[PDB]
């Protein structure tokens, strides 16, 4: 009833981890480098924009 | 003075092998740490932990 109800089994509202999960190593002034899970979140991001203005 | 045992003496053919003791040794007390985990990073050239 609490810590784990059935219905958090489905995502409505997705937490975003800080950037020490996913560094963005940065090596140089010009370059960047982000990490993996930083473009899957950019992935998630595009894809939901896509289907939030798909459907509105 | 003689050893009372005879020792079995003469030549061999003896390779050097390309691992040195000073090529391998290693000690660290402190240093870089890596960026995700920030533990102790890996290998003598990187002076690892």
């Amino acid at each position: 009833e609490v810590f784990s109800r059935p219905e958090w089994m489905i995502l409505t509202c997705l937490p975003v981890p800080p950037p020490p999960v996913r560094p963005s190593i940065s090596f140089n002034e010009s370059q960047r480098g982000e990490d993996d899970l930083t473009f899957k979140l950019a992935d998630i991001l595009k894809a939901n924009i896509s289907l939030e203005t798909l459907e509105h | 003075k003689k050893l009372m045992a005879q020792i079995f003496f003469g030549p061999t053919y003896y390779q050097r092998l390309r691992h040195m003791v000073d090529d391998k040794i290693h000690a660290r007390a402190r240093g870089p740490m890596q960026v995700l985990t920030r533990q102790p990073v890996e290998g003598r050239s990187r002076d690892g932990g």
